[PDB]
C-alpha cells in the first residue's frame, strides 16, 4: 500500500462560479518559458496549462522546492595548489528508502558506492552474500 | 537484451533496407512511454529498500515450513536467509532495468533464458517466487500510469513462472 | 520470385567471400523477408510444411500425419525455430551436407521418361 | 504570430508553441523596445515562483485572522487554492507585458472576478492587500532593483515597463475594488 | 545491437547495482531531443540513392583510375559491387543515427573492413574519400530550414559527422 | 503488407511469444502520427484529378519527345496518353494506400516489386516518373507535418526509381 | 568573493559553481580558521549520506510508530520524503557551518517550517528527536570521535566548530518546536 | 566462364566420367565452327571504328535527345559523348571475345551481371544501347556463315538488354 | 604508423590534387588547439603509476579467482607481468593523441594480441573489465575533476578531446574482444 489516497476531494464548491468562468476555461493561464541563453536559438515560447499549487508554498514555493546547498571538497593531504570546493544546491533527493523492520536475522538490505548503487546485504552485522556455507558432498 | 529501438533496426536489416517511416513511428512511441516509464524506474530504486525484505516476510507467513524444514534449499538458517536477499533482488533489478529501454529487453536474456533447468535441480519451486514479487506488485506506490507501466513488465515475469 | 526486389544482395556477397556456407545460405533465404510475404502469409501450416519438405529436403511428403506432426513447431518458437530442426535432419546431412544447393531427389526411373 | 500568440489562450486548449530567431526579429521590430520588453518578462517570470509566496505570506503576516479555524486560509485546500489563485493573476499580467495591452488580461481574469469572490466569501480587502506586494515586486525585478536578487542586464533604464506593469496591476485591484 | 538505453544496464550489470539518480535525468534530456533525432533520419534516407549516386559520380571524376580497364571498380560486376558497398555504409551510419551509439555500425560493417579490402585489393585510401563526399551531402543536407521549424540541431550533426569520420578511420 | 501493426505482431510469432509492451509501444506511435497522415490521404485524393493532369503534362514539357515519337511505348496516340495517365493514376493511389496504413505496405505489394522487369519489357523509361512523382511533391500545396508526410512516400516512390 | 557564493544560493535554481586556487585563498582569509572550517564541512558531508540514514532510523527505532499503518514513515513516498527532508537540513547547516552565521538558514529553511509542519500533520516532536541524533553526529565527525570511522586530519582542535553546530542545530530545534 | 569445353568438362565431372564419346562430339563441333567465327572476330576487330562511332551517331539521329537535355547522364557534351563511344566499344569488344571462345561466357561474366544496378542508377536508358547494337548487326559487311555467328552473340546481347 | 598531417596527404594523392584551402581549415584550427591538447598527455603520463594501481588491484576485488591457487595472476611472475602487461597499453595510446591517429595503435599492439591471449590462455572478459576501469581513470584527468589529486590546467572545456581517449579505449577493449 504506497497510494491509497488517489482521488480525494472535499472541496464544497456550489455551481454559481459557472457564469463567470467555465469549467474548461478553469485555473488555465498562460505561462511564458524562455530559452534565452544569449545564442542564435534563443526562442521565446508560450503555452496555456492547468495552474496548481500545494500548501506549503507560503515559504517554499516551487523553485526554491528542495534546493539545499551541496558542498564537494577535493582535498589531498597537502595539495591546496590542486585542492577546491565547489558549491551548487540542485533538487536534492534523499537516501534510498527504509527497509522492512525484519524479525530475528533475514538478510537486511543495503547499497552504496558512486558509480551504481550496488546494495549491501545483511545478517544484522555479518553480510553472508552468497559463500554458500551448506557445502555437503557425500563420500 | 531487446530493446523496442533496436528491434526497429534489426527489422529493417534483415530485410536490408533503410528506416523507413514505417520503423519510426515505432520509435516514437518509445519516446511516448519515455518519461511515464523513467519514473517509475527510478522512484522504484528510491523505495527500494523496504520492498526487499517487506516482501521476503510476506513469503515466510504465507510458507512457515521455509523457516522450519531441513534442507540447504530454504531460508531455515541464517545463510538461506542471506540468499534471500539476493536471489529475489534479481527479480526487483531487472524490473527496473526493463523500464530503461521501454521493453522487455534485459530480463529476457538475463533471468529467464535456462530457467527450468536451475529451478528442477535445485527444487526451488517457483510458488515462492511468485509471491515474492506479488508483494511488490500493489505495495510499490506507482499511481497513475507509472502505476500500469511499472506493473507491465512484474506480470510478464509472473507469467513466464506460471 | 528472382525478381530485383526478391534477391539478396547482402547475403550473395557473403557466399562469395566464403563467410558463409550454403546451408547458411539456404537458412537465409526462408528468412528471407520475400519468403515470408509471398509463400508464408498465403497459405495454412500444413501446406507450408508440404512447400518446406519438397523444396529443402527434395523428397515428398510421407503421408498426411508428416505435416500435423510438423506444423507445431512454427507456430511454437516459429519459422527460425523450424529451418534449423528441419536442416539437422539425416535426410538433410546424408546427401546435400554444408555444401550442395538440394534438389528433388529421383524424379525419374532410369528406363522410363515420363516420372514423377 | 501575435495572433499565434493570443491563438495558444482563445482556443481554450493546452498546446506549446514558441517563436524561432528569424521570427524572432519580425515582433522584435513590430513590438517598441523589445529587448527591453523581452528582458522585463525574463525578469518576472524567472522569479515567478518567489514573487507569489512573498505576496501571500504578507497578506497572512499582517492580516493575522485569516489562518484562523473559520479564517479563509485555513483548511489546506483553500490554502493551495489561494496559492493558485496569485499564479494566474501573475502569469496573466505576465502575459499583459508581453502582449503590451490589458484587453486578454480583463476578460479572461478580471470579467467577474469581483463578485466571485463573494460568492465564496474571499476578503478582497486582503486580495488588493495580496496584489500589491506584487505591485512592489514588479517593479524591482524590472529595474532590477530588488534587495536580495540582483541580475545581469544590459545597461538602460526601464521606467516606462515599470509604470505599465504597476498600471497593469491596479486594473487588477479596481477589478475586486 | 545496443542503443544508448541499453548501455548503462551492461555498465551496471557486469558490476551488478543499478544506474543512479545523477544520470537518468541526462538522458530524460536525450528525450527532448527525440523529436531532432527522427526528421535528421528521414533526411538521410529520402535521399538515400542521391547521395550515393552523386559521390560515386564524383569520385571516379577525380579518380578515373577505377574504371579504366584493368581497374578495380571496371567491369559491371565490379561497379554494382562499388555502389553496393557504397550504400552499405550509409545504412549503418544512419542506423547509428537513430539509436544513440556506434556500437552497431563498429560491430556489423566496420569489424574487419579495410582487412576485407586487403585481402580483396581495393583502394582502402580511396573508400574514405567517397565516405567524406557523402558526410558533406548529408551534414550540408541535414541543415535545411524547410520541413521543420528552426532551431539548432548542431550536435546531431556532430554526431553524424562523428560516425562519418569513424567510417573514414576505419578503412584506410 | 507491413504496416506498423503487422510487423509488430510478425515479431511476436518469429519467437512464438506473447505480445509484450515492446509492441503496444510500436501501435502507440503509430496513433501519433495516425492524425497528420490521414489528413494528408484526404488532401491528395481530393485534388487528385488537378494533380494527375498536371503531372503528366510535367513529363510532356520536359520529355517532348514522348508525345511525337512513333511506336507503342510512347505517349504519342490517343491510347498512349490513355496509358500514361492512369500509371500516374497509379502512383498516387499507392501513395493515399501508404499514408492511410502507415507504411510502405501496398507500394511494396503493388508497386515496387517486379518494377525492373516489366520496365525493361516495355521499354519505358525511369526518368519519365520521377518528373511525374516530382511535379507532385512541391505542388500538392500541404504545408507543415502534413505535407513532412506525403514527402516521404513519394519519395519512397522516387528512390525505388531513382 | 561570498558574494559569488551568494549569488549560488539566491538564484533559486541548479546552477553548479567551484573555485580556482587564487579565490580560495581569498575565501581562506576572509573566514576565520578557514583550515579548520573546510575540514569541519568535509568531515560531515563525506559522511552525510549515513549520517540522515541512522537518525531517522534511530527515530524508528525508539519511536516505532510511524512505520505503522497509519504512521508517518508508512507510504514509501512520505518514507521518502522524511528522508528528503533528512538531506536538506544536512547541506543547509553545513552552509551555515560555512559561512559562519545562520542568516543563511533562517530564511530559506527556517521560516514557516513550524507552520508548514502543522499543515501536514508531521509529527514535530519525532522530529527534534532525529534532528538531536544530528546535533551528535555532526560532534563526532568534527571531533573525529567517531566510533566506527576515523579519517586523517591535520593535528589540534576543532572545539570552537564543534560547538557552534551546536548553536546551529539547536536553532532547528527552536524552530520547530 | 561457359565455353563448350568448359560445359562439356562440367557434366562429365558430374557424373564422374571420363570423356566419352558423347563429351568429343561437343568438342569437335566446337572446331568445325572455330573457322567462320574467328575470321567475324577477325573482321569486327579491324572495322571497330568504323563500327564504333558509326553506332553512336546512329543513336543520336534516332534520339535525338541525348544530344539536347543538360545534365550529365546525357551525350551534351564533350565528356558525354566520349563516355557513350566508350561504352558501344565495350560492348562490341564483347561480342569478340565471345567469337573466340564459342559462346557467351565473356560477355556473361564482365558485362550482364551486375548491368541493371548501373543503368538505374546513372539513368542510362537500355534503349540507348538497343540502337547502337542494331547498327552493328545489319552494318558489319560480312556474309554467309561469318554472318552467322556474329549476329548470334549480338542479339544475345539485345536479349539481355530488353 | 599514421599522423593526421599525413593523413590529408594521402588524401590528396590518389585524388592527385594539391592541397587546397578546403582541406586545409581543419589543421589550421588544430595548430591553436595544439596546446590545448598538449596541456592534456603530460597529465596522462605522470600520473601513469596511479592509473596502473588502480588498473590491476581494482579488476581483481570483483573477480578474486586468479590470485586463487590455481588462477590466471596466482604466481609472482603472472603478478608481476598483469603490473607490466597494463604499462605498455597507456604509454601506446599516448602516442596515438599527438599524432591522433588510430593506426599507431593498431599496426603496434592491436595487430593480433587477441590471438596471443587465448594461447597464453587469459581471459578477455577480465582483461576488458580492466581496460575499462581506466577509461574512467583516464577521463577524470583531462578534466580536472579527480577527487583525490587535483593538478594544474588552464579554463576551458576539452570535452571534445575527453571523448577522444574514451574513443580509443573502448577500441582497446574491442581489439581483445
Ligand atoms: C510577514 C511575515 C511578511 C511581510 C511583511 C512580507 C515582507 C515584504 N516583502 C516585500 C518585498 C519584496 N519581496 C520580494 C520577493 C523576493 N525577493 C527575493 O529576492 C526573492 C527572489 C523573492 C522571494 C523571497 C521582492 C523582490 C520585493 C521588493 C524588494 C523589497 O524588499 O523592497 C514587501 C512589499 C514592499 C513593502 O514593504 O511595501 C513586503 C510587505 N512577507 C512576509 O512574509
Ligand atoms: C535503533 C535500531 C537505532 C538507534 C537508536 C540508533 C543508535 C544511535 N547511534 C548514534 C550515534 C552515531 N551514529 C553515527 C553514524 C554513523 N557512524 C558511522 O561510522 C557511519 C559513518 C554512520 C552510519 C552508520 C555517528 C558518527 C554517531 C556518533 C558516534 C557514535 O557512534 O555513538 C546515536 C546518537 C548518540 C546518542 O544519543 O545515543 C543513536 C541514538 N541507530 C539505530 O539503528
Ligand atoms: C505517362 C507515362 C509515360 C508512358 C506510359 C506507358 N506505359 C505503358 C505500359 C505499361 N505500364 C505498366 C505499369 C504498371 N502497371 C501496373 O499495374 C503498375 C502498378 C500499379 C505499374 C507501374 C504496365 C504493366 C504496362 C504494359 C501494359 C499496359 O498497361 O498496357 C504504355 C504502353 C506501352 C506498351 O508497349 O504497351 C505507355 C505508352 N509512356 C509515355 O510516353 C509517357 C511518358
Ligand atoms: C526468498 C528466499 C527463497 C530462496 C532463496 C535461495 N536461493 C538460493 C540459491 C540459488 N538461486 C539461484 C537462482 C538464480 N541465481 C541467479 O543469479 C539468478 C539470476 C540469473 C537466478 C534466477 C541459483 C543459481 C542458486 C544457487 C547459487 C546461490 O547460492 O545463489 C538458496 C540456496 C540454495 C542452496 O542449496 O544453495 C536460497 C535459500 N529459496 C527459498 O526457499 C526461499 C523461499
Ligand atoms: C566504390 C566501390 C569501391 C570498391 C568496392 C568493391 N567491393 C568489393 C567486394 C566486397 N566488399 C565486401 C564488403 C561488404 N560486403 C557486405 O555485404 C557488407 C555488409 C554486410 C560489407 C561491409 C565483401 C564481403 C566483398 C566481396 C564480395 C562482393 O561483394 O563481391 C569489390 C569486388 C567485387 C568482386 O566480385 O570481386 C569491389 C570492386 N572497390 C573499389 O575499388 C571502390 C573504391
Ligand atoms: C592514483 C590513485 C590516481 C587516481 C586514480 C583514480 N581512480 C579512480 C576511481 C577508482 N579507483 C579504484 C581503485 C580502488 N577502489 C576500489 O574499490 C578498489 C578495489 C576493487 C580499488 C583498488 C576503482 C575501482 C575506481 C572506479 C573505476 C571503475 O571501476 O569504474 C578515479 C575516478 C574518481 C575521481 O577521482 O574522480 C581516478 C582519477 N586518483 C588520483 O587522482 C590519483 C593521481
Ligand atoms: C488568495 C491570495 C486569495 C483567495 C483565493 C481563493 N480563490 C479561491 C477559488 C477560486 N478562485 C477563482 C479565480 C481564479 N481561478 C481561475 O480559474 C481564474 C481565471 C480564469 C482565476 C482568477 C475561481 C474560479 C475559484 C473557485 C470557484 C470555481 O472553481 O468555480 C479559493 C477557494 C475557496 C474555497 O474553496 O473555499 C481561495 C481561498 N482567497 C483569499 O482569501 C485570498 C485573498
Ligand atoms: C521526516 C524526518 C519528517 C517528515 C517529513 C515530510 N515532509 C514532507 C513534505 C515536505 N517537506 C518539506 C520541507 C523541505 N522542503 C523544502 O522545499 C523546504 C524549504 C525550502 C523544506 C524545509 C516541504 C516544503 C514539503 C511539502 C509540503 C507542501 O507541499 O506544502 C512529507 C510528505 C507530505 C506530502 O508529500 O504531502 C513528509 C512525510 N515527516 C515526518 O513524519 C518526519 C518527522
Ligand atoms: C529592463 C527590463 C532591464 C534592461 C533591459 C534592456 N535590455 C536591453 C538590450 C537587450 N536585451 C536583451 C534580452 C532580450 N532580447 C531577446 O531577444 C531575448 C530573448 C530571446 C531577451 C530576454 C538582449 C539580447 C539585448 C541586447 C544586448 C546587447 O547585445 O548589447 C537594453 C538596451 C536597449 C535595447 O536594446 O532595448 C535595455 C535597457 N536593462 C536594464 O537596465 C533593466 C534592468
Ligand atoms: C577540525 C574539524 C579538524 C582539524 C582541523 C585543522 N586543520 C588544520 C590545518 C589544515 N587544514 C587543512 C584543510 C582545509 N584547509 C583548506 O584550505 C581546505 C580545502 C581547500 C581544507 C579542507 C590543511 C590542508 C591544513 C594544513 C595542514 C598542515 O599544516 O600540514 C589545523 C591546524 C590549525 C589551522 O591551520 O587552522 C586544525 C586544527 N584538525 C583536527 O584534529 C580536527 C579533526
Ligand atoms: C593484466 C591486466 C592482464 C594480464 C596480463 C598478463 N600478460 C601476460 C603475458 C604477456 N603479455 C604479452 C603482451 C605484452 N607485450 C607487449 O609488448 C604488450 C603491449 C603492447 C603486452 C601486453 C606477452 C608477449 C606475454 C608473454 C611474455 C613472455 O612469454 O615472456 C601474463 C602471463 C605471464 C606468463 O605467462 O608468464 C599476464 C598475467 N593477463 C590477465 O589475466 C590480465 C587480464
Ligand atoms: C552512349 C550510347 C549513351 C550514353 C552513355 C553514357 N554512359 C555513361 C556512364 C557509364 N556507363 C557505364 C557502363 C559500363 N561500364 C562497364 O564496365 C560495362 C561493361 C564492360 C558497361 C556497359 C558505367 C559504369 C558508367 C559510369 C562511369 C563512367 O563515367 O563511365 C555516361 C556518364 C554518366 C555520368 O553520370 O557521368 C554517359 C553520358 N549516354 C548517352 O547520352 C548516350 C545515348
Ligand atoms: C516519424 C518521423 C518523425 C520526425 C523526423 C520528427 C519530425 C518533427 N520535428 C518536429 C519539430 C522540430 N524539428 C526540428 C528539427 C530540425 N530543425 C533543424 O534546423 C534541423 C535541420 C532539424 C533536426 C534534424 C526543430 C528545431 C523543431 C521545433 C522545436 C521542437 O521540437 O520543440 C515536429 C513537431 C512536434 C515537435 O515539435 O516535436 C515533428 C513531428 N517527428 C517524427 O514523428
Ligand atoms: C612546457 C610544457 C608545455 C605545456 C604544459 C603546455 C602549456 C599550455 N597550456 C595552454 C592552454 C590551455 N590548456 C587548456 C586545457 C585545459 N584546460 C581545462 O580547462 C582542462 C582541464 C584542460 C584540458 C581540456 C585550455 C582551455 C587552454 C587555453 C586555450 C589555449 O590558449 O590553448 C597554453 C596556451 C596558453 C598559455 O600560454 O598558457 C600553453 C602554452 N604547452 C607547453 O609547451
Amino acid at each position: 500500500g504506497e497510494e491509497e489516497e488517489t482521488v480525494d476531494k472535499e472541496a464544497p464548491r456550489p455551481e454559481l462560479y459557472n457564469k463567470y468562468f467555465s469549467a474548461d476555461r478553469l485555473h488555465k493561464a498562460p505561462e511564458i518559458l524562455f530559452e534565452y541563453n544569449k545564442t542564435k536559438y534563443d526562442r521565446v515560447g508560450v503555452r496555456y496549462t492547468e495552474v496548481t499549487s500545494k500548501a506549503s508554498e507560503r515559504f517554499f514555493p516551487k523553485s526554491r522546492m528542495n534546493r539545499a546547498p551541496v558542498i564537494e571538497i577535493s582535498y589531498r593531504e597537502g595539495a591546496v595548489s590542486t585542492a577546491s570546493v565547489s558549491l551548487s544546491m540542485p533538487e536534492i533527493s534523499g537516501p534510498p528508502a527504509l527497509p522492512f523492520p525484519v524479525p530475528k536475522g533475514d538478510v537486511t538490505t543495503t547499497m552504496v558506492t558512486d558509480p551504481t548503487t550496488g546494495r549491501l546485504k545483511l545478517e544484522f552485522k555479518v553480510d553472508g552474500a552468497a559463500v554458500s556455507a551448506y557445502s555437503d558432498p557425500r563420500a | 537484451m531487446k530493446t523496442p529501438i533496436t528491434e526497429a533496426i534489426a527489422t529493417a536489416d534483415n530485410q536490408g533496407r533503410f528506416l523507413s517511416n514505417t520503423e519510426l513511428q515505432a520509435v516514437n512511441g518509445r519516446y511516448q512511454r519515455a518519461t511515464a516509464s523513467l519514473t517509475a524506474a527510478k522512484a522504484l530504486t528510491g523505495s527500494a529498500q523496504r520492498l526487499i525484505t517487506g516482501a521476503a516476510q510476506a513469503v515466510y507467513n504465507k510458507f512457515p515450513y521455509t523457516t522450519q524444514m531441513p534442507g540447504p534449499a530454504y531460508a531455515s538458517s541464517a545463510i538461506g536467509k542471506a540468499k534471500c536477499a539476493r536471489d529475489i533482488g534479481y527479480y526487483l533489478r531487472m524490473v527496473t532495468y526493463c523500464l530503461v529501454v521501454g521493453g522487455t529487453g534485459p530480463m529476457d536474456e538475463y533471468l529467464v533464458a535456462g530457467l527450468e533447468e536451475i529451478n528442477r535441480s535445485f527444487d526451488l519451486s517457483p510458488s515462492w517466487y511468485i509471491e515474492a514479487l506479488q508483494y511488490i506488485k500493489n505495495s510499490h506506490g506507482l499511481s497513475g500510469q507509472v502505476a500500469n507501466e511499472a506493473n507491465a513488465y512484474i506480470d510478464y515475469a509472473i507469467n513466464t513462472l506460471s | 520470385q528472382i525478381l530485383k526486389s526478391t534477391k539478396q544482395p547482402f547475403l550473395e556477397s557473403q557466399l562469395r567471400f566464403n563467410q558463409i556456407s550454403i546451408k547458411d545460405f539456404i537458412k537465409g533465404l526462408v528468412l528471407s523477408a520475400p519468403f515470408r510475404d509471398l509463400n508464408y502469409n498465403v497459405n495454412n501450416n500444413y501446406r507450408f510444411v508440404e512447400i518446406c519438405v519438397q523444396r529443402v529436403l527434395g523428397r515428398d511428403i510421407y503421408n498426411e500425419r508428416e505435416k500435423i506432426a510438423w506444423s507445431i513447431i512454427i507456430a511454437t518458437q516459429g519459422l527460425e525455430g523450424f529451418i534449423d530442426t528441419l536442416l539437422n535432419t539425416q535426410e538433410y546431412l546424408s546427401n546435400f551436407g554444408d555444401s550442395i544447393v538440394p534438389f528433388q531427389r529421383r524424379r525419374i526411373i532410369p528406363q522410363r521418361s515420363k516420372g514423377e | 504570430m501575435l495572433d499565434a500568440f493570443s491563438r495558444v489562450v482563445v482556443n481554450s486548449d493546452a498546446k506549446a508553441a514558441y517563436v524561432g530567431g528569424s521570427d524572432l526579429q519580425a515582433l522584435k521590430s513590430f513590438i517598441a523596445d523589445g529587448n527591453k520588453r523581452l528582458d522585463a518578462v525574463n525578469s518576472i517570470v524567472s522569479n515567478a515562483s518567489c514573487m507569489v509566496s512573498d505576496a501571500v505570506s504578507g497578506m497572512i503576516c499582517e492580516n493575522p485572522g485569516l489562518i484562523s479555524p473559520g479564517g479563509n486560509c485555513y483548511t489546506n485546500r483553500r490554502m493551495a487554492a489561494c496559492l493558485r489563485d496569485g499564479e494566474i493573476i501573475l502569469r496573466y499580467v505576465s502575459y499583459a507585458l508581453l502582449a503590451g495591452d490589458a484587453s486578454v488580461l480583463e476578460d479572461r481574469c478580471l470579467n467577474g472576478l469581483k463578485e466571485t469572490y463573494i460568492a465564496l466569501g474571499v476578503p478582497t480587502n486582503s486580495s488588493i492587500r495580496a496584489v500589491s506586494i506584487m505591485k512592489a515586486q514588479a517593479v524591482a525585478f524590472i529595474t532590477n532593483t530588488a534587495t536580495e536578487r540582483k541580475m545581469s542586464f544590459a545597461a538602460g533604464d526601464c521606467t516606462s515597463l515599470a509604470s505599465e506593469v504597476a498600471s497593469y496591476f491596479d486594473r487588477v485591484g479596481a477589478a475586486i475594488s | 545491437m545496443l542503443d544508448a538505453f541499453a548501455k548503462v544496464v551492461a555498465q551496471a550489470d557486469a558490476r551488478g547495482e543499478f544506474l543512479s539518480n545523477t544520470q537518468i535525468d541526462a538522458l530524460s534530456k536525450m528525450v527532448k531531443e527525440g523529436n531532432q533525432r527522427l526528421d535528421i533520419v528521414n533526411k538521410v534516407t529520402s535521399n538515400a540513392s542521391a547521395i550515393v549516386t552523386n559521390s560515386a559520380r564524383a569520385l571516379f571524376a577525380e579518380q578515373p583510375q577505377l574504371i579504366q580497364p584493368g581497374g578495380n571498380a571496371y567491369t559491371s560486376r565490379r561497379m554494382a559491387a562499388c555502389l553496393r558497398d557504397m550504400e552499405i555504409v550509409l545504412r549503418y551510419v544512419s542506423y547509428a543515427m537513430i539509436a544513440g551509439d556506434s556500437s552497431v555500425l563498429d560491430d556489423r560493417c566496420l569489424n574487419g573492413l579495410r582487412e576485407t579490402y586487403q585481402a580483396l585489393g581495393t583502394p582502402g585510401s580511396s573508400v574514405a574519400v567517397a565516405i567524406q563526399k557523402m558526410k558533406d551531402a548529408s551534414v550540408a543536407l541535414a541543415n535545411d530550414t524547410t520541413g521543420t521549424p528552426i532551431g539548432d540541431c548542431s550536435s546531431l550533426v556532430a554526431e553524424l559527422a562523428g560516425y562519418f569520420d569513424r567510417a573514414a578511420v576505419s578503412v584506410v
